[PDB]
């Protein structure tokens, strides 16, 4: 029950029996920008808002790849995110070079969920605040989520801080993700979480928020500034 | 290791319709006599994939607690029946750890045959390390791999290593067919080291006819 | 600014308190285990009955796995209390050091000299702030080469001592007393010969030792005691089919 | 401590470890150099107690190669580990390249072991400014001046030490391109504004031309503040 | 710095050595890069105040190689180690791989450099900078797919700007690039407009000594740096005499 | 008391052992873990309760029950992160076993070799101990089996029925209600969710598998049919 | 990070931790050396806190090699890891020359080792003073090795609890021509009534070097001799 | 943890070093030690601090130590800390020998070991070595020597100091009685008469103080000092001055 005391290091641990030095970084991923994915039953799309610092700026990416079928979104630091986007890409680069098939999503995952336990136990690194949108296609569709503490949940669907609360209570609702075998109604339910979880007074789409598709014989495909602002971003 | 002490017979490895056959004899040569006549070299590392030695048996059961140890790991997180290992997994695995001993000095003398299912497409999400009938395999999902010592690797229909790679093998490039019955696999086998008997100073009876059928790897002891 | 609660800094009065405090950790848990020796033998006794530290709901687990007497050699025997995370750190770190020493030395090491070498690495927790100290306290056992019977204590500090009988627990500040009124009836008794009587000269004198300091029935389902005894010389433990054997001796 | 960060950011943005450095060249002793022509005047000033200390050790006043001199101002205690780190290089350099190490070379290594020290961990920063006057890879002569932060720069004439504000006002003014040899050192002895001392047992100066350093004896230096009191009047 | 440490998360979400080095930034010589199709063109000022000083040892427009041309912001000592390392790493690029680095690579290299507290490989063990570097740079080049410029910032966050302005005036000259940096612009549209922007928010007069512009145009691929007699017809123009 | 707590290698004035106390604060906030043995075999349980509100997870997902061979189980209760790495560290000592000694390694080791990683932490002053429980058990042919418990800072404890986690002390006066050694383990199946819903609701959020049923005696899964039939009303 | 010195400087200019470990070696139990003309006496009293320890288990009365004993006054843990590396330290320079270790060559080693502990970071200084004596070619000799680093060419002097009253015992009844004898009936006086105590018999380590002989440590029954008078 | 760092390597806000001053204070309340340079040789003084009366103060003395057959040194300060100096100086002066056989040059190993007293309070995190000595030679190529080392390594050249406790009193005898060109019978003397007026005291208690001498006669012979040969000097300190 303090904040001055049990706050200034990773080892110390809260009299209630919590960590205040990993969940203040757990609370950098809600300062972001917002990210949503969507799993079908054979297809998996993830939609990500950029942001813009200024009107003569570039929006900064926030759709990354990893190899020919998993692909990933950061949500908080970019510069955290970069070294672990650094070293799943080395994790399925050295797979494919020591043997010869795809590497598992899952024990990429665990793989890199172990990145951020060692970076919890020692006193002078510090927990990676950041989380990773891991959605890939191996054999079934699955999509994955880490925090600063080691974990995994294979979600259906998700946001990440920034309007987390109205985009959640949006796919809570929809059930129907599933069956949507059709991808263009997938991308047009995936973009809608955008739509309902954006500020006031602000641009809907224009042509700032990267969408990615990935499947059963769909690689990581980037959709480019020609097919999704004619009708995917033109339905409402 | 340094030089082939205790070295052994080779192996015969075809595929059919139902499954691998791999063979070989359970006579490992000391030198130039049969000290040990009663030791196995079909090796099993997974309920699908076997694997086979040839040439140095002592170096061998090093490259098997290597891979045995892969097995339990891998089925340390079986969430799905997907996630096994497949035999093409293995054979890479292999390989490269030949090829590591060959940048260095010493190479461990060997001639790994990893012979398996390479597919999901059967049930068997309840695997038992300790303790009806067949199916149609399409030919391509039984992979069948041949690692050299100097780190060589490959994959055909049959492959067959050691001494009978020079007399077994020329009987079976013209008297293999594709999708061959059960009983037509064993009567060419048997035929081909019945050869092998006569012609090889380091080989003997004791047959130990292993068979990876779509149900499981069993064992067999006949006797030519 | 003044910091007490360090490991390794030394108060005004010229006193270590994180030793101080790290003894009272062993008291804390009121294990009371006694330790006597006595012609060519030698016999621990532990409580064996549940470390008093954060909650063990009992009735559910199993109390012939529960102890506090551990073997480090065949032939060294050793007792341990305390935080019973320290109390399994101290007894591989002296089976590591028990099995270093005969493949260095030859012959198997001896109760002393396992003792020193223990009080050796405990003061390296001591002298460096980089560890924590281990609030382990205990009682080696043993044979020695010479053919008589050692028995050492060693507390959280350095403190290689040995006694010929002794009390360790949270209860060293009167079962002192106690013990050398209870040897005194050995010592000043008959002593007429040494019929190897160890089982029947010591035992009998040991477990009325505990019945003083704690004042239950001492119920043989919860007392476990372990012999050196000579002609056998391998640490051996009593059942229990001589443990209530031993009890029915107060008359 | 060890593998610490000692020298972190302060609450503003400066670097507070770096600030402390920085002003502890303000407690030292001055030192003035200025470029001309084809030659570089140094001059250093020295405090000692009088009939002890006669040959100084050589405090400020270093050589570092046959056409490289040095003068620093501020923790002289630290001196002898900047240079012996600077000569070393001096001679490196003289071994892969195979060529004297140029002025523009030397500057920028100081610069950047001073650099290292104010970014490494459990390192205190070198509080100790110096001046390099050398050669070029060519014939010019460029004086250099690394400050504690980290940053060198050129300088046609330049003065550290003690208040290196009023004196360099001072040489702002009446500093001409090409001064002739006994009318550069003229200016340079003309830097007593500082030291409030008259006397010729305080400021030494030097003269670097045709790669070898010459110095300068008390027989030339006594007529030369002679002339100083009298300008004053 | 009072018994914080450096790797320490404030309760808002964000790390207390990233936000206290960020003021440190806005405090060397303005400067300001623009992005055309054309090319790009890069500005600084030339704060030689000091009369002693040579005027030829301070630039605050070095280069990395000769596509890429950057400036400098913050503390100038922590720049040339920066650039120093982007130097290598750049130059070190072009002997394994034949061609040229990207500016998109060549940024994240740097990027990578300002957050070594954190990281588990090698190629940076050799030397663990303990401070975060307080220099934003304004990295441009015309390596492949169109000339670019990117800008970095200690915290990691490299944006691709257009057209940006770092230093102690960068948000004085944000609203002048805001508002007139067109679309389409040639050379000369984007010299007089590095030139106009250095002109409001500036303490004294464009001459020759006081500006230090540089250019990397699109078809040779080779930064230059403009000489005084290139520098004196740009000064001379005045699009856009305004008091 | 004051101070004293804040760092792991400093020792409390009143000989109490702070930092580590405050563990188990943080375990008893955490979803629970349920491990009883039976007659014919051990049965795990692994009650979830903090994946009530994100309701996006797959309906067999967070699956909390490891194993590191054939026969042996291992859970958590507390940090699914921290007690991760005491996981590939047991798969880790069952490896290292494997090679020195060609057999499978056994439980009253292998629980030996893991209490003395998670209590290593706890000497150390520079590093954060581990805050999560590990319950251990298997199932011998011949001999019957054994759950044993591994809370932090060492001190592992043999049992017969354990549950360690937010309500360890609600679940374990319903365990005491009958002799669980001598029932069954099909009956056990219908007998523990009688006890998750009166101490929470109508979910399939609990995972759990059991390691003997006289089926080859190795870790099975949950077995979706079996899980079918629940009593929800007795 | 784990490596600073603790026991830093203080305004005043003294060390703080080494004085502080100085008020524990004055709170132990004495331990008195005398030189001689023909030999070195070294005695300590051994409290008993009860009739359980053996006599012959606890020692305060050290052998560092064949002629050189050793005598502690302090902390009973810090003395068993300076022990052994007096005893390590006195063979490497007995394999590398064949003679005897000898004590300023040994004292000299002791002392830097002490004295690292007190600049090491992570580490306290030793809460112990030695006394080192023993039989040399040059003549016998007796140094104490204060906590600090420094060691002293000492005559006769005692480091224990109330070392400055019992000291004043050597400074009026010690001569500069004493015999071993004599030496033992001056050493059992300073530590009889010079404290309160009991009455001193069986409690008594002491050792003595007997005009070259081997370093030999006195008997309970060997010192009733000399404790009659 | 962090918390109990010290901050040994830290500056101040006034620029100076927390610990370099605390160090050099601590060394102003040691024992005094004088240096002298005569025509005819280097001359250190120093002054044994009373302990008791058990001292041996016949044979051996803690204050002026032999570095080589040419250089020795007067420790003032914390005796803890010189000896590890001394042997670090011992093995710098053999080093030099063995790796150029000729002799060190008092005005190298001066810098070889300021080195070692600069590089703790540059880096590694641990206090400084709270001593200085006189440490003093000669050489071939430049006479007698004697410099005066401090605790944070600027050390200097001097002719006449007399660092430790009371060292205002001490310099101001030197400063006025020293000649510029002494012999050694007069330069002991006055080695003892400002070492005398340092004390308090009047003439020394024999029982005191200890001197050493260099003076090459083509050998660096060093000859230190008996308690007997001391009278003969306090004899003629008694008579005139």
């Amino acid at each position: 029950m303090y904040r001055n005391l049990y706050d200034t290091d990773n080892i110390i641990y809260s009299p209630e029996g919590r960590l205040y030095q990993v969940e203040y970084a757990s609370e950098a991923i809600k300062q972001g920008t917002c990210a949503v994915a969507i799993k079908s039953k054979d297809y998996v799309v993830v939609s990500g808002l950029k942001k813009c610092i200024s009107k003569l700026s570039f929006p900064q990416e926030k759709i990354f790849k990893i190899d020919d079928y998993i692909g990933i979104s950061m949500s908080g630091i970019t510069s955290d995110a970069k070294v672990l986007t650094k070293f799943m890409q080395n994790e399925c680069l050295s797979h494919k070079f020591l043997y010869n098939e795809n590497i598992n999503i899952e024990s990429l995952v665990r793989s890199v969920a172990d990145k951020y336990q060692k970076n919890t136990q020692k006193s002078s690194k510090r927990a990676f605040g950041v989380g990773l949108m891991i959605a890939a296609y191996h054999n079934e569709p699955c999509i994955f989520e880490t925090r600063p503490n080691g974990s995994y949940f294979e979600y259906d669907a998700l946001s990440f801080g920034a309007r987390s609360h109205a985009s959640k209570t949006y796919l809570e609702k929809n059930l129907h993700l599933f069956e949507e075998c059709s991808l263009e109604e997938l991308i047009l339910h995936c973009l809608k979480a955008l739509k309902c979880s954006l500020s006031s007074e602000s641009e809907l789409t224009i042509s700032n928020t990267a969408l990615a598709v990935v499947g059963k014989n769909h690689p990581w495909q980037e959709i480019s500034s020609l097919q999704l602002e004619e009708y995917l971003s033109k339905v409402k | 290791t340094l030089g082939p002490v205790v070295t052994g017979t080779s192996v015969i490895a075809i595929k059919y319709k139902h499954g691998i056959m791999i063979a070989a004899d359970r006579k490992a040569s000391y030198g130039s006599y049969a000290k040990f006549q009663n030791v196995e070299r079909i090796f099993k590392i997974n309920n699908k994939t076997v694997m086979g030695f040839s040439g140095e048996l002592a170096d061998a059961q090093y490259l098997h607690e290597l891979l045995t140890r892969k097995n339990i790991n891998n089925l340390s997180e079986k969430k799905r029946k997907e996630d096994m290992y497949t035999p093409q997994h293995y054979h890479s695995y292999v390989s490269r750890v030949f090829y590591v001993r060959k940048n260095r000095i010493d190479p461990l003398f060997n001639n790994i045959i990893i012979a398996g299912i390479n597919s999901q497409k059967y049930d068997n999400n309840d695997d038992n390390v300790l303790l009806e009938e067949y199916k149609e395999i399409h030919k391509d999902d039984l992979y069948i791999g041949f690692v050299d010592m100097h780190g060589t690797n490959f994959c055909d229909d049959y492959i067959t290593t050691g001494y009978a790679r020079y007399f077994a093998l020329t009987l079976l490039r013209d008297h293999y067919k594709d999708n061959m019955t059960e009983e037509e696999a064993r009567i060419l086998i048997n035929e081909c080291l019945r050869i092998l008997y006569f012609r090889d100073a380091t080989s003997s009876n004791f047959i130990q006819i292993v068979k990876v059928t779509s149900k499981g790897v069993e064992y067999e002891e006949p006797y030519i | 600014s003044m910091y007490d609660r360090h490991l390794t800094i030394f108060s005004p009065d010229g006193n270590l308190y994180q030793i101080e405090y790290a003894i009272k950790a062993v008291k804390n848990t009121n294990i009371t285990s006694v330790g006597v020796k006595g012609e060519n033998c030698a016999v621990i006794i532990s409580q064996k009955k549940m470390a008093t530290q954060y909650i063990s709901q009992d009735k559910l687990l199993d109390y012939n796995n529960i102890t506090n007497i551990y073997n480090i050699t065949d032939e060294i025997g050793c007792s341990m209390v305390g935080m019973p995370g320290d109390c399994l750190s101290m007894v591989y770190k002296a089976r590591s050091e028990a099995s270093e020493f005969l493949y260095s030395n030859g012959y198997n090491v001896n109760a002393e000299t396992l003792c020193r070498n223990i009080c050796d690495k405990i003061q390296v927790y001591t002298q460096h702030a980089y560890m924590r100290l281990h609030a382990c306290s205990g009682m080696i056992i043993g044979i020695d080469e010479n053919n008589k019977p050692e028995l050492f204590k060693f507390d959280p500090s350095g403190f290689c001592a040995g006694y010929r009988a002794c009390v360790i627990g949270n209860k060293e500040q009167e079962s002192i007393s106690v013990l050398e009124r209870l040897l005194e009836k050995r010592k000043k008794k008959i002593q007429q010969e040494t019929i190897d009587e160890d089982i029947r000269n010591t035992t009998i004198l040991a477990i009325e030792a505990l019945q003083t300091i704690l004042a239950f029935d001492l119920k043989a389902s919860e007392i476990e005691v372990a012999i050196v005894s000579t002609k056998n010389r391998n640490f051996t433990q009593i059942s229990e089919k001589e443990i209530d054997n031993y009890l029915t001796y107060i008359a | 401590s060890y593998d610490r960060a000692i020298t972190v950011f302060s609450p503003d943005g400066h670097l507070l470890q770096v600030e402390h450095a920085l002003e502890a060249v303000k407690k030292g002793g001055c030192a003035v150099a200025i470029k001309s022509s084809n030659f570089a005047v140094l001059a250093v000033e020295k405090k000692n107690i009088p009939k002890l200390q006669n040959p100084k050790t050589t405090e400020k006043l270093i050589k570092l190669d046959e056409h490289n001199c040095l003068a620093f101002a501020g923790l002289n205690a630290d001196a002898r580990v900047l240079v012996n780190k600077t000569r070393l290089e001096c001679q490196r350099y003289y071994l892969n390249m195979d060529e004297p190490a140029p002025v523009d070379y030397i500057a920028k290594y100081v610069a950047k072991v001073q650099q290292k020290f104010t970014h490494r961990g459990g390192v205190r920063p070198f509080g100790i400014a110096t001046l390099i006057a050398g050669f070029k890879n060519n014939k010019e002569i460029c004086i250099y001046q690394t400050e504690p932060s980290g940053i060198y720069a050129a300088w046609k004439a330049q003065a550290i030490g003690k208040n290196a504000k009023i004196v360099q006002e001072f040489l702002e003014k009446n500093y001409q391109e090409n001064m002739e040899q006994k009318d550069c050192i003229f200016l340079a002895l003309k830097a007593i504004f500082e030291v409030v001392e008259l006397s010729s047992k305080n400021v030494e100066v030097a003269l670097l031309t045709e790669k070898d350093l010459t110095f300068i004896e008390e027989q030339e230096i006594n007529s030369m503040v002679e002339l100083i009191d009298q300008e004053r009047t | 710095e009072y018994d914080r440490g450096v790797n320490t998360f404030s309760p808002e979400g964000r790390l207390f050595q990233v936000e206290y080095a960020l003021g440190a930034i806005k405090l060397g010589s303005t400067a300001v890069g623009i992005c055309v199709n054309d090319g790009v063109i890069l500005a600084s000022e030339r704060r030689i105040s000091s009369t002693l000083i040579e005027k030829d040892s301070v630039e605050k427009l070095l280069s990395i190689d000769d596509h890429i041309g950057c400036a400098m912001s913050g503390l100038m000592a922590d720049a040339r180690t920066l650039i120093d390392y982007a130097r290598v790493e750049c130059n070190h690029y072009k002997f394994i791989y034949n061609e040229n680095i990207n500016i998109k690579s060549c940024v994240e290299l740097i990027s990578e450099l300002a957050l070594d507290f954190s990281n588990l490989s090698d190629s940076k063990r050799k030397k663990i900078m303990s401070r975060p570097f307080g220099v934003a740079l304004l990295i441009g080049g015309v390596d492949k797919n169109g000339p670019c410029l990117w800008y970095t910032e200690p915290s990691g966050t490299n944006t691709r700007f257009s057209a940006a302005s770092i230093g102690s005036a960068q948000e004085g000259a944000e609203l002048l690039l805001q508002e007139n940096y067109k679309k389409d612009m040639t050379f000369e549209q984007a010299e007089i407009l590095a030139l106009t922007v250095l002109r409001q928010v500036m303490e004294d007069k464009l001459s020759t000594s006081n500006v230090e512009i540089c250019a990397i145009k699109k078809s040779d691929q080779t930064f230059y740096k403009y000489n005084t007699d290139d520098i004196s017809r740009i000064i001379d123009v005045l699009p856009s005499p305004v008091y | 008391s004051a101070g004293y707590d804040l760092s792991v290698s400093t020792f409390s004035p009143d000989g109490r052992l702070y930092q580590v106390e405050y563990i188990y604060k943080s375990i008893n906030n955490n979803n629970t873990a349920l491990c009883l043995e039976c007659k014919d075999g051990i049965i795990c349980c692994c009650i979830n309760s903090n994946m009530d509100k994100n309701k996006m997870i797959k309906k067999n997902s967070y699956n909390r029950i490891y194993h590191v061979n054939n026969n042996i189980i291992i859970t958590y209760s507390g940090f699914d992160g921290d007690a991760r790495n005491i996981i590939d560290r047991a798969r880790s000592e069952a490896n290292t076993y494997y090679y020195n000694f060609h057999t499978n390694i056994p439980l009253h080791i292998l629980v030996n070799r893991i209490s003395l990683y998670i209590h290593a932490y706890t000497l150390y002053w520079h590093m954060r101990p581990f805050a999560a429980s590990i319950i251990i058990s298997s199932f011998n042919e011949k001999d019957k089996g054994d759950i044993y418990c591994i809370e932090p800072n060492g001190a592992c404890y043999k049992y017969s029925g354990i549950v360690i986690g937010k309500n360890k002390e609600m679940f374990k006066t319903e365990i005491e209600k009958k002799d669980y050694k001598d029932i069954n383990v099909r009956d056990a199946i219908e007998d523990i969710y009688k006890f998750i819903l009166t101490s929470n609701n109508l979910q399939n959020l609990v995972n759990f598998s059991w390691i003997c049923k006289e089926s080859s005696y190795e870790f099975q899964n949950i077995h979706e049919e079996i899980l079918t039939p629940a009593l929800n009303k007795a | 990070e784990y490596s600073f010195s603790l026991t830093t400087f203080s305004p005043t200019g003294k060390l703080v931790q080494i004085e502080y470990a100085l008020n524990r070696v004055s709170s132990s139990s004495p331990a008195l050396g005398i030189r001689a003309k023909n030999g070195v006496i070294i005695a300590t009293e051994k409290k008993s806190p009860n009739e359980l320890i053996e006599e012959n288990s606890i020692f305060k009365i050290q052998q560092i090699s064949e002629h050189i004993g050793i005598v502690y006054a302090g902390m009973p843990g810090d003395f068993r890891v300076l022990l052994k590396r007096a005893r390590k330290e006195a063979i490497r320079y007995s394999l590398q020359y064949g003679s005897e270790i000898l004590v300023k060559e040994l004292v000299k080693i002791i002392a830097s080792i002490v004295q690292e502990f007190t600049q090491t970071g992570g580490v306290r200084p030793f809460g112990l003073s030695l006394l080192i004596c023993g039989v040399d070619v040059y003549g016998y000799h007796l140094y104490q090795i204060d906590p600090s680093g420094c060691y002293f060419n000492w005559m006769a002097t005692c480091v224990g609890k109330d070392y400055q009253n019992n000291m004043s015992f050597l400074e009026k009844r010690y001569n500069k021509d004493i015999e071993i004898e004599d030496a033992i009936h001056t050493a059992i006086l300073t530590l009889k009534e010079s404290y309160e105590g009991v009455l001193n018999e069986k409690n008594i380590e002491i050792g003595v070097a007997y005009d070259n002989k081997p370093f030999k440590i006195l008997t309970q029954n060997e010192i009733k001799d000399y404790l009659i008078e | 943890a962090r918390r109990y760092d010290s901050r040994t390597t830290t500056f101040s806000p006034e620029g100076r070093l927390y610990q370099v001053e605390y160090a050099l204070e601590a060394i102003n309340n040691a024992s005094i030690t004088i240096g002298l340079i005569t025509k005819d040789g280097v001359i250190l003084g120093a002054d044994k601090v009373f302990i008791s009366k058990l001292i041996d103060k016949a044979n051996n003395y803690e204050k002026i130590y032999k570095i080589d057959k040419h250089i020795f040194c007067g420790v003032a300060g914390l005796n803890a800390d010189a000896n590890i100096l001394i042997n670090q100086s011992r093995l710098y002066a053999q080093r030099y020998l063995y790796n150029y056989n000729e002799v060190q040059p008092v005005s190298q190993l001066v810098v070889q070991i300021c080195d070692i007293k600069q590089s703790y309070t540059q880096y590694g995190g641990l206090r400084p070595y709270g001593v200085s000595f006189l440490i003093g030679g000669y050489d071939t190529k430049d006479g007698y020597q004697l410099y005066h080392t401090d605790p944070s390594g600027n050390y200097s050249g001097w002719f006449a100091t007399a660092i430790g406790t009371n060292n205002l009193t001490a310099s101001s005898v030197l400063k006025q009685e020293w000649k510029n060109d002494m012999t050694l019978e007069e330069g002991l003397l006055l080695a003892l008469k400002t070492l005398a007026k340092s004390t308090d005291t009047e003439i020394p208690k024999s029982e005191k103080i200890e001197l050493a001498y260099l003076t090459n006669k083509d050998g660096e012979v060093y000859q230190k000092y008996l308690t007997e040969k001391e009278i003969e000097e306090l004899i003629k300190l008694y008579t005139q001055k």
